[PDB]
């Protein structure tokens, strides 16, 4: 049931993709030439467009200039079985060459009719059947709350060779909720975005197996998903522990000049000591102006969170928050 | 036995052949050479 | 991974003790109707001891001794190839004053100029220095000095104070 | 409002500690993660009934083949009625045959009447559209998808004297094009593969398309699943494939692309939650409860949950759970390859405030896989929840309550002939062993009748007798058949070895008889240190082996005790190999293959090197 | 490869020799049978030989030594032994010859190295591969210890063992020198035999019949229907012990037939033995200081206070003992609902037999026909 973390492989898979690929190649273009009278061959497929590498799909705002009018001449049953025939034609000779159940594969999934047999249930290597077993016994825990058994599959699942980042990271929850004798999930979100951190560029060009952007890899214009659960998970976790100076100081250390998400939480850092000091414990010349100096930490960089792109901010209810910090101190 | 020493984490160590000079626990590329049991004589002056 | 390194490191390497220098570009054509942002790593620049940009920064004298260091390191010098330099302090002129000086080589400068001059030496506010001389003619003329991109040139005071705002000739 | 949004999307993914703080300092856990706070949810099922009636790849366009909610008729404007509840599902042998009220748990009802309007065409998706609020009624009529044509039904005056729905009819559209169309939706507004149209409903059955369509074809899209629902009353329409979401306002002409889900992912299903604001999407890898925006009614991306099932088959229902204080939008996804529910909690207050809580699974019946579950609205901390399921490969639906607090005929047709000169024929074997079982239950009981006599004494004396010449019988063809160059049976006397009547004795017998020989030829394999292999435990012995069977089939068995001491004095003489010879005969069998094959196999047979 | 193919036999004999306690007589013959099997491949061309040797014949020679020596062991145990990773079948690649690994080509240790597990007769059609290359005939006694498979089959299902008495018999009626059971070598076909001419295979459909010929014409009323429910749901129940968690790993590994995820209805405790078995896994299954900081945080033990010093008296029962509950809970001693729960009893032990016995569906109907329409034959 439950997704794997398995760079698996088989050549009926690597065929019946391909043999998609290479198709749609052909009827690609033949669309643009009846549009024009009205070679990897999948790396080719690709650079039509962009991978999205911070969603999972590429998500668009609607109220602007993205809009379209919606065309008004519409395809038939003639025109469809006369564009795809061509393309028909010249498959044909490939598809004797390969398999004929990747042959009945293309047959099957032209005239709709999606695949059930599930990529990951005939693999049967004996090693991928316990990593297909104990990642949804992983699961099924975690589903019922059962954390010391669920542990003890991860424990177990992380060293079996050939496991991923997927299984990795993602529940660090298990050692945070398990509470007995544990790093609290932060020592290992600290192991993660140690030998994880990569300011490579996302080429953006090869076909991608194994590895998916939005949840396991850290390239340049996206900051890895273990990196800011480090950032707020130990916000959090200082907070929860009344050091703030020391989480500041890394945040200073890297300046993510990509995104507003590590400047909120940069800018919130400082508040929570406006927060905290904002006190004052007498009913003091360097009390004072300590204090203006973290409330002066948050209005610069809420405004340098502001001018970046898309994370919206309650920028006047935060406002409300700091001019309170000052009144108790007048 | 001929010897090394990390110089970040003071454990000790050998390299052979087809080695790399880096300590095995963890990474650090400086290792020291220890000193063994080899007779020196000096007056006492 | 990322390890932190420290300057008992680069003494032992006879390395330099660099930092990372950063620098982002603002590759704008036709005015800004298309801007292209990025950061490019320009090299390592070396980096002085215990100053921000050191990890000796924030550290105790307990600190200090466990990661190899003196436990009142001094700090304040550079790291090149393992050999530890300093920038020597130099005297310099007073900045923002006018000095009124006499200089015999004024003299030199021509036939028809005094050995008088009045010099100012104006920094800027990123500390880049621009030294502006003002010679007296024996004519009664009076010259504006300075120097750019290493060559001398020479301008009629009054065409710098009637360029500078709207004058009339009594102002 | 929260904080930690994209603007373009917005997370609470799985168990990864989600994305925000206000850190608002009021010491009331000053906190605002999307992660909420309470106890568990474990969920309960209550089975019970409803009503009745190549294979490596799976049909996209069709959709389910059943209905249930409360519709509310015509006459029930003019009168004071509001409301009632109706089922109808496909029937017959094609899927062909279309056809009430709820006592505690929904129920067919009284006169129970299948009210079989007939087609003739399979039946591919039966939906209502839902209701609205605002329009403060209940729709009576509903529309479904056949092969050959579109088909609407209208539901006129359910009665309540005699139990039975009369319903009518509208015009069913044959196709003018010949391609097959895929979903309905109101809020014969329908979506063909590749192309949609606005359809017009009449108000006479007494006895189509409008002038404005579209089209979001793609030459790169493989697939036949597509799907079209009205968004937020503005009349817009979101049209779907697997691989984006088309924004379209027909009142202009204003077309946006707002999913592009080609790269990693795929759209799946998608459900319009009653809430006229808040919808739910299952994308692959992702769920996305993405509501509609009080400024401009286009998409209000909202948090969404990272779920980890991958599988090409996923659907989703979703119910509504009305609090006064909050809204809940739990979610059900459910697989047509195995037998799993998969949920998710989410939660709504005033301020946009959509929240995040946890998961559970829970499993389903045996027989089948699911294929069509749908929840009861319930006329609308301890959270219960009720819906019905239907299974593929079985035409029968249950219905299930959640409260917070295997036979196959195949093999049934592999026997049972209708041969009944040949069924007694067959059956005089059964009756065959009805003597030969009885005379060895009483045979052997002649031996109960005899304990450690000297009579039987004198038996095993001359048991081994015939053991000990026979065995030198047996050696002495070995010795001059010894140059062979190129074991044996124990069941040569066929006296004895039938009528002896200790198990003890003959162990201390044959190794009474082991003893014997010192010499060469013969040797032996020991059974005690070999007899453990079907307790599977340490047994060292053959007296206590018994011992364990003999606490073992004391209730099973009538007198329980010579059947249990036949099977002992069967495996000893069921490896009956105790005929090697000395070590000498497979050692001299080593030495001449070597020889035979070529020095090239000789430094590949080395046993014995570390 | 030879002399590495022999390597990894040596120690799935020593494991033999020394902990399943078969003594000592098994490699002085087993080693005939492997010095034979090598001479046919030796009258091969040396050039472009072709040899025929995969790790599913490390275990058919491990096999045909097996029934020379009239054993109790079946191939029931040698697939079960494997897919627990007691004797070194898959990855023995890795650890054992130390050298010949890093000289032998990747196409020449994909083989050498079992990676699935063999399924659909690919064990049978091994033994019968090896027996055409050196016959097993008279020079070993194809003789199979049927008495201690059905013995074996009684102890499975916890039958009353009238049906070990009354199946010897059936095997008589229909059986060529009635005992004996007949090894099948073959060297004219690369077919395989569709009468499925496996000896213990032919038992297995002996079997399927004998329970259905006493139950179907309930003739003396013996067995009440009453006690069928107390049987057929004795068999459906989750225990723990060391032979069901064994069988436990067997659904896991073949992923074709059904009940290949019975492990989401696993108990807290039969994932713990199953965990603990996983531990018996990894043993057999520069960038190190990662890896290692990452084990650091996540100990393989419990994290503090194991089971494994001070923790019991016993938790694991064994095979004596939950056929004591078994033989206890079927107590009942003293028609159409009857011919719905004669196929619900008859397919569920069958899906124990398919799945111990490393066979697909369509083998054993196949085996069926061939054994029913061959009865049928005495009679008419």
């Amino acid at each position: 049931m439950f997704e794997v973390p398995i760079t698996l492989t088989n050549r009926k898979f690597a065929q019946r993709r391909k043999l998609k690929y290479q198709y749609i190649n052909y009827i690609s273009r033949r669309f643009d030439r009846i549009s024009k009278k009205s070679s990897d061959e999948e790396r080719k497929f690709w650079k039509k467009y962009e991978k999205p590498e911070k969603s999972f799909e590429i998500w668009r705002t609607v109220s602007s200039q993205n809009k379209q009018p919606i065309n008004k001449q519409k395809m038939t049953y003639h025109n469809f079985k006369k564009i795809e025939k061509i393309p028909l034609r010249k498959m044909e000779i490939p598809l004797l060459h390969c398999t004929k159940e990747n042959k009945l594969y293309f047959q099957s999934i032209s005239r709709g009719l999606e695949p059930l047999k599930t990529s990951t249930s005939e693999v049967r290597n004996y090693r991928t059947r316990h990593i297909v077993t104990l990642t949804d016994l992983l699961h099924l825990n975690v589903s019922r709350h059962n954390w010391s058994l669920a542990y003890k599959i991860f424990a177990t699942l992380i060293r079996i060779p050939g496991v991923q980042i997927k299984s990795l990271w993602g529940i660090g929850v298990e050692i945070l909720d398990n509470l007995s004798n544990s790093s609290s999930g932060l020592d290992f979100l600290q192991w993660m975005c140690q030998i994880y951190s990569s300011k490579s560029r996302f080429v953006q060009n090869i076909n991608y197996r194994s590895i998916v952007p939005p949840f396991q890899t850290g390239s340049r214009t996206h900051t890895a998903k273990f990196a800011i659960t480090y950032l707020w998970s130990s916000l959090i976790n200082c907070q929860k522990s009344m050091l703030i100076d020391k989480i500041s100081e890394w945040v200073l250390t890297p300046p993510f000049m990509e995104d507003a998400e590590v400047w909120f939480i940069y800018a919130s850092c400082h508040l929570l000591k406006a927060d905290t000091l904002s006190r004052q414990f007498v009913n003091r010349d360097i009390k004072i102006n300590q204090v203006i100096k973290h409330i002066h930490y948050v209005r610069t960089f809420l405004k340098i969170c502001l001018d970046k792109g898309g994370f919206a901010v309650p920028s006047r209810l935060i406002e409300n928050q700091l001019k309170s910090f000052e009144s108790r101190l007048y | 036995t001929l010897k090394y020493i990390c110089a970040e984490c003071s454990s000790k160590l050998s390299l052979s052949r087809t080695d790399a000079v880096r300590c095995k626990d963890c990474g650090h590329r400086i290792l020291l050479k220890a000193r063994t049991k080899r007779l020196v004589q000096f007056e006492a002056r | 991974v990322e390890r932190k390194v420290y300057p008992s490191e680069s003494r032992q390497r006879l390395t330099s003790y660099r930092g990372k220098l950063l620098l982002k570009l603002k590759w704008s054509v036709n005015n800004g109707e298309e801007n292209l942002f990025e950061v490019r790593d320009c090299g390592g620049l070396p980096v002085m001891l215990q100053s921000n940009r050191c990890h000796l920064n924030k550290m105790s004298p307990y600190e200090l001794v466990q990661h190899k260091e003196e436990s009142d390191e001094i700090g304040g010098y550079f790291i090149v190839n393992g050999i530890e330099k300093l920038i020597r302090m130099l005297i310099v002129q007073r900045r923002n004053h006018p000095m009124a000086i006499i200089r015999p080589s004024f003299a030199n400068r021509g036939a028809s100029y005094s050995h008088y001059g009045i010099q100012i030496r104006s920094v800027r506010p990123d500390q880049t220095s621009q030294t502006n001389v003002l010679h007296y003619l024996n004519d009664g003329q009076v010259t504006f000095r300075f120097s750019w991109r290493k060559n001398e040139y020479l301008v009629p005071v009054v065409m710098i104070l009637k360029a500078l705002c709207h004058t009339s000739d009594r102002e | 409002l929260g904080v930690g949004v994209q603007g373009a999307s917005l997370y609470c993914p799985q168990e990864n500690y989600t994305t925000k703080k206000q850190e608002k300092p009021q010491w009331l856990r000053p906190v605002d993660d999307t992660l909420a706070e309470d106890a568990l949810d474990l969920h309960i099922v209550v089975k019970s009934l409803l009503c009745d009636t190549d294979a490596f790849f799976w049909d996209p366009t069709v959709a389910n083949r059943l209905d249930s909610q409360y519709i509310q008729t015509a006459s029930d404007l003019r009168n004071y009625r509001d409301g009632t509840e109706i089922i109808a599902y496909a029937s017959g042998k094609t899927g062909s045959v279309l056809n009430l009220t709820r006592q505690n748990t929904l129920h067919l009802n009284r006169h129970n009447n299948v009210t079989s309007i007939e087609l003739h065409s399979p039946i591919k998706s039966i939906k209502i559209p839902g209701a609205s609020e605002s329009i403060g009624r209940r729709s009576n009529l509903v529309g479904i998808i056949t092969e050959n044509s579109f088909q609407i039904f209208r539901i006129e005056s359910v009665h309540s004297r005699s139990c039975d729905v009369m319903v009518s009819s509208s015009e069913p559209l044959y196709f003018v094009e010949i391609d097959d169309l895929q979903v309905v939706d109101f809020a014969a507004i329908i979506d063909i593969k590749g192309n949609w149209s606005i359809g017009r409903i009449p108000k006479n059955f007494n006895n189509l398309i409008d002038n404005l369509h579209g089209t979001i074809f793609d030459p790169e899209e493989l697939s036949s699943w597509k799907r079209i629902e009205w968004f937020s009353h503005f009349q817009k329409i979101l049209v779907f494939d697997r691989s984006k979401m088309i924004e379209i306002d027909f009142m202009n002409n204003w077309q946006t692309e707002v999913v592009q889900a080609k790269a990693w992912s795929n759209i799946r299903d998608y459900k319009r939650i009653d809430d006229k604001n808040g919808i739910l999407l299952t994308s692959r890898e992702i769920i996305i409860v993405g509501a509609s925006e009080s400024n401009d009614p286009v998409r209000r991306i909202s948090w969404k949950h990272d779920l980890d099932p991958d599988d090409t088959t996923l659907r989703i229902t979703v119910q509504k759970v009305k609090k006064p204080d909050h809204i809940l939008l739990v979610a059900f996804v459910y697989s047509m390859r195995h037998k799993r529910i998969y949920m998710h909690v989410f939660s709504h207050r005033k301020a946009n405030l959509f929240q995040s809580l946890g998961c559970s699974t829970v499993l389903e019946i045996p027989g089948g896989t699911p294929t069509g579950i749908e929840t009861i609205l319930t006329l609308d901390f301890e959270l219960v929840v009720d819906f019905l399921v239907k299974l593929r490969n079985s035409s029968e639906v249950y219905y299930y309550a959640l409260s917070n607090t295997v036979d196959h005929p195949e093999w049934a047709s592999l026997f049972n002939n209708a041969d009944e000169r040949e069924k007694e024929s067959i059956g005089a074997l059964v009756s065959q062993i009805k003597l030969k079982e009885r005379e060895r239950i009483s045979r052997v009981q002649n031996l109960i009748e005899h304990e450690n006599s000297h009579d039987e004494d004198k038996y095993l004396q001359d048991l081994g007798y015939r053991l000990s010449i026979a065995t030198n019988e047996l050696l002495e063809s070995w010795q001059k058949t010894k140059d062979e160059s190129i074991h044996s049976k124990l069941k040569n006397l066929l006296e004895n070895s039938d009528s002896f009547a200790s198990i003890p004795e003959f162990s201390s017998l044959l190794d009474q008889f082991f003893q014997y020989y010192q010499d060469q030829d013969v040797t032996f394999i020991g059974f005690e240190k070999l007899l453990h292999l079907f307790l599977h435990e340490d047994v060292p012995g053959l007296d206590i082996f018994y011992n364990k069977l003999l606490q073992c089939w004391v209730l099973v068995s009538p007198q329980a005790e010579l059947l249990t001491k036949e099977i002992v004095k069967d495996i000893i003489w069921s490896l009956a190999r105790l005929e090697k010879p000395s070590l000498f005969e497979p050692i001299q069998n080593e030495i001449s293959r070597s020889l035979s094959g070529p020095y090239q196999d000789i430094i590949s047979s080395w046993d014995m090197d570390d | 490869f030879l002399k590495s193919f022999q390597f990894i036999l040596k120690r799935q004999i020593r494991w033999l020799i020394t902990e399943m306690r078969f003594p000592k007589e098994f490699e002085h013959v087993a080693k005939i049978i492997w010095l034979k099997i090598l001479k046919t491949i030796n009258d091969q061309p040396q050039e472009e030989l072709k040899l025929q040797l995969h790790m599913t014949s490390t275990i058919s020679i491990l096999y045909l030594a097996s029934t020379h020596l009239s054993l109790p062991v079946y191939t029931c145990d040698y697939i079960k032994w494997i897919c627990t990773a007691k004797m070194p079948y898959f990855q023995a690649s890795e650890i054992l010859p130390k050298s010949w690994r890093i000289q032998l080509p990747n196409y020449y240790v994909s083989i050498l190295e079992g990676s699935i597990s063999p399924f659909n007769g690919q064990l049978y059609n091994k033994i019968a591969l090896t027996c055409g290359m050196i016959h097993f005939k008279e020079f070993f006694n194809s003789e199979i210890s049927c008495q201690g498979l059905l013995l074996k089959l009684v102890m499975q299902c916890a039958l009353p063992p009238e049906f070990y008495f009354y199946t010897k018999q059936v095997i008589e009626f229909e059986e060529t020198d009635i005992r004996n059971l007949t090894l099948w070598e073959r060297t004219d076909e690369r077919h395989t035999g569709r009468v499925s001419n496996h000896a213990e295979l032919r038992v297995l459909s002996y079997f399927m019949l004998t329970i259905n010929w006493m139950l179907s014409f309930d003739r003396d009323r013996q067995y009440p229907l009453k006690w069928i429910l107390s049987l057929t749901e004795s068999l459906t129940q989750r225990t723990t012990t060391s032979e069901s968690i064994g069988r436990n790993i067997v659904k896991v590994v073949y992923p074709d037939k059904p009940t290949s995820s019975d492990y989401f209805q696993w108990s807290e405790e039969e994932t713990l033995e199953f965990l603990k078995w996983m531990e018996k896994q990894f043993l057999p299954t520069d960038q190190k200081i990662a890896r290692r900081k990452l084990y650091k945080i996540f100990p393989l033990d419990r994290e503090a206070n194991h089971d494994g010093e001070f923790n019991d008296s016993t938790h694991q029962l064994t095979f004596i003992e939950d056929l004591q509950e078994r033989y206890a809970k079927q107590t009942p001693f003293f028609p159409p609902a009857r011919k719905e729960a004669i196929g619900r009893l008859l397919t569920h032990i069958a899906s124990q037999l398919l799945v111990d016995f490393a066979i697909s569906k369509e083998q054993l109907k196949d085996c069926i026909s061939r054994i029913k329409n061959a009865c049928l034959h005495r009679m008419n």
